[PDB]
């Protein structure tokens, strides 16, 4: 979830 | 206004490469990881938590050579509060000439998209290296796929991709290789 696809 | 300033004179003739961070160059989680490469304290809703960072194999050979071959740009959908410390520790040679975070992405149909049209660079001389094909939906002919990495220490993709980037760094128009 650090670089997430979507918030 | 474009995402990047004008390229410095030592970068101007080089091809631009936007490079992803998470699952491309490193993998992190909040779940404690023994023998981590870096631990970064990251405040979330006012509580600091430790983020455990693993370096993908060969990433130093990769960044160090990439910074010679290209105008490299870090481009991630994570926040700078996490990315800047990671990048400070990874980029031992000044490979990344600029850093672009979540606020620089485009949100498109549930996905954060790195819209390459906003960098301010001739797209014939722009590449994107990203593990998430959704990140480059608008510029698929600009992309060098790379598999998402988590902890497989046998992985060699960054190593294996270099001779191909060696070719790409010398062409006039990346689409002559990637077909567009
Ligand atoms: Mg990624």
């Amino acid at each position: 979830d650090l670089s997430p696809p979507s918030p | 206004q474009y995402l990047l300033p004008e390229a410095k004179a030592q970068d101007s003739d080089k091809i631009c490469v936007v490079i992803n961070l998470d699952e491309t160059l490193v993998h992190s989680s909040f779940k404690p990881v023994n023998n981590a490469d870096f631990i970064i304290p990251v405040e979330i809703d006012g509580v600091v938590h430790q983020v455990y960072v693993l370096k993908r194999p060969h990433v130093d050979e990769f960044l160090q050579r990439m910074g010679e071959l290209f105008e490299c740009v870090l481009f991630t959908a994570s926040l700078a509060k996490y990315a800047d410390p990671v990048a400070d520790l990874l980029d031992k040679w000044g490979a990344f000439r600029a850093r672009l975070f979540r606020e620089s992405c485009v949100f498109h149909r549930g996905n954060y998209v790195k819209d390459l049209s906003r960098l301010g660079r001739d797209l014939r001389r722009v590449l994107i290296l990203d593990n998430s094909p959704a990140s480059y939906v608008f510029h698929p002919d600009n992309a060098v796929p790379v598999a998402s990495w988590f902890d497989n220490m046998s992985d060699t993709e960054l190593h294996d991709l270099l001779p191909f980037f060696e070719q790409l760094s010398r062409v006039d128009d990346v689409y002559s290789v990637l077909r567009q």
